[PDB]
RNA sequence: AGUUGAGAAGCUUGCUGGAGGUAUCAGAAGUGCGAAUGCUGACAUGAGUAACGACAAUGGGUGUGAAAAACACCCACGCCGAAAGACCAAGGGUUCCUGCGCAACGUUAAUCGACGCAGGGUUAGUCGGUUCCUAAGGCGAGGCUGAAAAGCGUAGUCGAU
RNA sequence: AACCCACUCCCGUUGAAAAGGUAGGGGAUGACUUGUGGAUCGGAGUGAAAGGCUAAUCAAGCUCGGAGAUAGCUGGUUCUC
RNA sequence: GGAGUCGGCAAACAGACUUUGAUCCGGAGAUCUCUGAAUGGGGGAACCCACCUAGGAUAACCUAGGUAUCUUGUACUGAAUCCAUAGGUGCAAGAGGCGAACCAGGGGAACUGAAACAUCUAAGUACCCUGAGGAAAAGAAAUCAACCGAGAUUCCCUUAGUAGUGGCGAGCGAACGGGGAUUAGCCCUUAAGCUUCAUUGAUUUUAGCGGAACGCUCUGGAAAGUGCGGCCAUAGUGGGUGAUAGCCCCGUACGCGAAAGGAUCUUUGAAGUGAAAUCGAGUAGGACGGAGCACGAGAAACUUUGUCUGAACAUGGGGGGACCAUCCUCCAAGGCUAAAUACUACUGACUGACCGAUAGUGAACCAGUACCGUGAGGGAAAGGCGAAAAGAACCCCGGAG
């Protein structure tokens, strides 16, 4: 993979209480991906920006809320999701 | 960052003002995302800066 | 170029308060100015708790239609209409009446 | 009672479908019968 | 389809008018049969799908005229 | 409202309204409505009348609340149990969970909801697809046929049940 | 019995339902029932044949055009003297 | 250009940009996801799976290019079969699909009218299909006239609802001759003309710039209105500004303007084409069955051809409405050719004894939408506070309604 799809894989962390009791829990971070990323590409990422040793990734599509107005249907965006699970012992800074 | 001081630079020079921008951004998507960031024009500030350095490395070719 | 610029010296033909004088503070577009000091009004706010703290009656100024108002030309101390004097090298404003340029 | 519509999104497709209308000529003129008249859907 | 190859001759259509003058649509076809010309000069048999007229068009002209204005205008025979 | 003509109609004024109207004589007409089981909206009568969708069935206490036959909890009754329980496929598409709500929707009320707003939620080498193989059938390089569109079909490649 | 069907009575007929329900009724290892995919159609298809069925439409579907078809037939046809 | 700006419904709150020239407008360029003729192979459009070449990574790839079919040309190659033919590869050039109408062709109805209905009409219309162009087609007499003459094609007005034609019914319907719009011809002993280039000049188009002349008074929330007196005019019935403005703003008459693109017309050089080689033979003429000519077999000439035949060579051949004689007039079987003519989906300006929200487009509004249908397809309703949000602080009843 080139030096430019390194910064444009991961889209930030997700932020819910799901994700917070993982991280504590059990050493296991959420993230917001790119629609088109892959388990390897995305390991990688993680490994060369954030430091760390990633050992497994699972992922997930999410679909889009659809939401009704005035002016008929309409619904937001479809985003992807994934679950990057590090050593027993270390974290990810930010 | 101006398209004048681009022209200044070479091949060499202008693909890790790339690399350095790209990085940059990184920063701010992930400031973003955390709620830790007041400087809201930063974001398109550096899209276009992307954008610029990319021209002017193909009106070189 | 504008007949009527910011932070000119103006006086208000035709309105309520025609014969009074200001500063242009602002020109808004669909031909409109604010004249500092005439044409105010009142205008009340609910004060919602949420989002913020409001208060009560704020004192604010009105816009007025561009054609309503004049430069005030003084060396007359009168109303007078501009032009844009053939330039030598920049289009420079000046007084119909007195040929001179504006200031 | 069983009624006439009986749903099934394999066979809506190879029926009504955009690479059905494709295949024939009179399937296209329908298909720019309805670019022309401006619809949203064109297609089933 | 069926069109004579030498002098493109091809279906054309008419009326059939009866004793009461009752008008129907028919078609006239060309007599065109399926047969193998010599070439003296080839050295081989070559077959077209000619009409009878055009069969009496290579008795004035002969094959080697007649194939030679065929491969003017591509058709391949 | 008053008045004037034989009539279609004209004229003058009170109140409302808040910016346009057109004498006279001519010229042009989308020029006059009660009917067409006329067309489109609004509103009556029937009439506060029928009905409120399986005849398994409900009774108390407590709580919240502006308000409780219907919401939650407790005690006690009934009903299904080769289903009115549980699970796959099709089909649907966020209806799933939580906080905040009750205008409209729910054939009654609603504090409740498959309803409104906002957040969250779906993690696979082994499960189902895709990938490999073909059935019926389809398409079909060349080809053969056919006024033209095109029809049939070989090599081939799609097609799960 | 499940499943497929529809012989009788009553109810319902502004229906719970644009063809049902409760009681009884026929076949139920076969000329059986059924899921998925595919083929045949408008003077054409399919039919153990009732002129039956072909999307609640059938002695010739639906849709858009010829088209404002034609109607020696009904209805209606607006201010004043 | 010359001071504000970060598109609208659609507002608020934040971050900002700039006279060291922003937002904005015009010319040129760069990027240009997936689907769609879709073209590497499939497919339920917006999805799935690849191969080859070059470079780069060492792990489970990346970047950048090629891989459809057919036609034409070209190089190599090679079956039955000896030679070579069919075939097979590799390179180039071209096409493909969409579009409201106009044009040239291929196929081609019925209702209806005839007060029934067959011939006939409707009508070579509707529709389906193919091909080209900004126009297309046709065009330079084997044409007419009538013993006098005209002189290619196309379009308009007459001749004329006439001569004809017609179950001689309903109907269809010329030409000769006149008046006009346009003006042009050139080649097969190789031409006009048309394209594609490269030059010589001019004009237009894509943005813009300047653009004159009014004060006082009364009513009024607000003057443009009342009254009095002035000024400008190649600019005086434009739009809107707090009620009705030549002199308040934007404009208007009139002049100026293009770094760079497009287009048109002119010179003058090149190449290609025109192009069919050599004046036209399976052709003219003929018989049978149809079609077109206004003309329905009729005394029925002329063009065209599905079947079958078939001349002469300028002392020769076609036509002059059956046919013959005499006269007159043209030279078919090879080509190219502008203008006058047809249309408008699209763009700009101006205009209307056109509509004003049940009207005018189906659609003034987020309309080919909501909704209806398996589908093709059908198809709505719905404008207005005020000059300016100054859009109602604060108190009271009520469930923080
Ligand atoms: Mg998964
Ligand atoms: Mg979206
Ligand atoms: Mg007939
Ligand atoms: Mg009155
Ligand atoms: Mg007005
Ligand atoms: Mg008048
Ligand atoms: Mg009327
Ligand atoms: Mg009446
Ligand atoms: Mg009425
Ligand atoms: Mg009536
Ligand atoms: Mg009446
Ligand atoms: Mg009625
Ligand atoms: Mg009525
Ligand atoms: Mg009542
Ligand atoms: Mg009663
Ligand atoms: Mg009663
Ligand atoms: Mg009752
Ligand atoms: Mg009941
Ligand atoms: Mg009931
Ligand atoms: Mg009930
Ligand atoms: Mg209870
Ligand atoms: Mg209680
Ligand atoms: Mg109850
Ligand atoms: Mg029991
Ligand atoms: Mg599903
Ligand atoms: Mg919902
Ligand atoms: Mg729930
Ligand atoms: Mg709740
Ligand atoms: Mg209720
Ligand atoms: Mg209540
Ligand atoms: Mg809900
Ligand atoms: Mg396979
Ligand atoms: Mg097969
Ligand atoms: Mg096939
Ligand atoms: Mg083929
Ligand atoms: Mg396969
Ligand atoms: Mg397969
Ligand atoms: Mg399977
Ligand atoms: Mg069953
Ligand atoms: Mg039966
Ligand atoms: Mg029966
Ligand atoms: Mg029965
Ligand atoms: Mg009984
Ligand atoms: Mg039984
Ligand atoms: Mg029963
Ligand atoms: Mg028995
Ligand atoms: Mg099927
Ligand atoms: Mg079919
Ligand atoms: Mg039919
Ligand atoms: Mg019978
Ligand atoms: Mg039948
Ligand atoms: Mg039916
Ligand atoms: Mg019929
Ligand atoms: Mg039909
Ligand atoms: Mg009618
Ligand atoms: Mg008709
Ligand atoms: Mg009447
Ligand atoms: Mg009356
Ligand atoms: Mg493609
Ligand atoms: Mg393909
Ligand atoms: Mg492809
Ligand atoms: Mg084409
Ligand atoms: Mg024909
Ligand atoms: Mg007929
Ligand atoms: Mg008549
Ligand atoms: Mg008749
Ligand atoms: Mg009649
Ligand atoms: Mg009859
Ligand atoms: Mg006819
Ligand atoms: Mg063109
Ligand atoms: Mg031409
Ligand atoms: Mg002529
Ligand atoms: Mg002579
Ligand atoms: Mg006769
Ligand atoms: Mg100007
Ligand atoms: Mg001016
Ligand atoms: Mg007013
Ligand atoms: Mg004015
Ligand atoms: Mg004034
Ligand atoms: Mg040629
Ligand atoms: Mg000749
Ligand atoms: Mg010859
Ligand atoms: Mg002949
Ligand atoms: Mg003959
Ligand atoms: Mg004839
Ligand atoms: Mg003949
Ligand atoms: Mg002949
Ligand atoms: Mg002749
Ligand atoms: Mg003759
Ligand atoms: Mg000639
Ligand atoms: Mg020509
Ligand atoms: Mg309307
Ligand atoms: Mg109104
Ligand atoms: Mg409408
Ligand atoms: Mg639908």
């Amino acid at each position: 993979m080139n030096q430019e799809r390194v910064f444009k894989v991961l889209l930030g962390p997700h932020i819910s209480e799901k994700a917070t009791g993982l991280a504590d829990g059990k050493s296991q971070f959420v993230f917001k991906v790119a629609t088109d990323a892959t388990k390897l590409e995305i390991k990688k990422a993680v490994e060369s920006l954030f430091s760390v040793k990633v050992q497994r990734v699972t992922t997930l599509n999410v679909k889009g809320k659809t939401k009704r107005t005035a002016r008929g249907l309409g619904k937001r965006n479809d985003w992807k999701k994934a679950y990057i699970a590090l050593q027993p012992g270390q974290d990810l800074d930010f | 960052m101006k398209a004048n001081e681009l022209r200044e630079k070479s091949v060499e020079q202008l693909n890790e003002q790339l690399l350095g921008l790209l990085r940059d951004q990184f920063n701010l998507r992930m400031q973003k995302a955390t709620g830790q960031l007041g400087q809201s024009h930063l974001l398109s500030q550096v899209k276009r800066d992307i954008a610029r350095v990319k021209t002017v490395l193909n009106q070189q070719a | 170029m504008q007949k009527i610029r910011r932070d000119d010296e103006v006086i208000v033909i035709a309105g309520k308060d025609k014969g009074k004088r200001g500063k242009v503070l602002k020109v808004l577009a669909d031909d409109r100015l604010v004249v500092g000091g005439v044409n105010l009004i009142k205008r009340h706010t609910k004060p919602n708790p949420m989002l913020g703290q409001q208060g009560g009656i704020v004192e604010k100024e009105a816009p007025l239609h561009v054609s309503n108002v004049a430069i005030f030309n003084t060396e007359t101390s009168k109303a007078d209409r501009v032009g844009f004097k053939v330039e030598d090298g920049k289009k420079i404003r000046v007084f119909k009446s007195t040929q001179k340029p504006v200031q | 009672m069983k009624r006439t519509f009986q749903p099934s999104t394999l066979k809506r497709a190879r029926v009504h479908g955009f690479r059905a209308r494709m295949a024939t000529k009179n399937g296209r003129q329908v298909l720019s019968r309805r670019r022309a008249k401006g619809r949203k859907r064109l297609t089933v | 389809s069926r069109v004579c190859q030498v002098t493109g001759k091809g279906p054309v259509t008419g009326n059939n008018i009866s004793h009461a003058h009752n008008k129907t649509r028919r078609r006239f076809l060309p007599n065109l049969q399926h047969h193998r010309f010599w070439v003296e000069s080839e050295k081989r048999f070559v077959r077209l799908r000619v009409s009878a007229k055009g069969m009496r068009i290579i008795d004035k002209r002969g094959i080697e005229a007649v194939l030679a204005d065929l491969r003017a205008r591509g058709e391949k025979f």
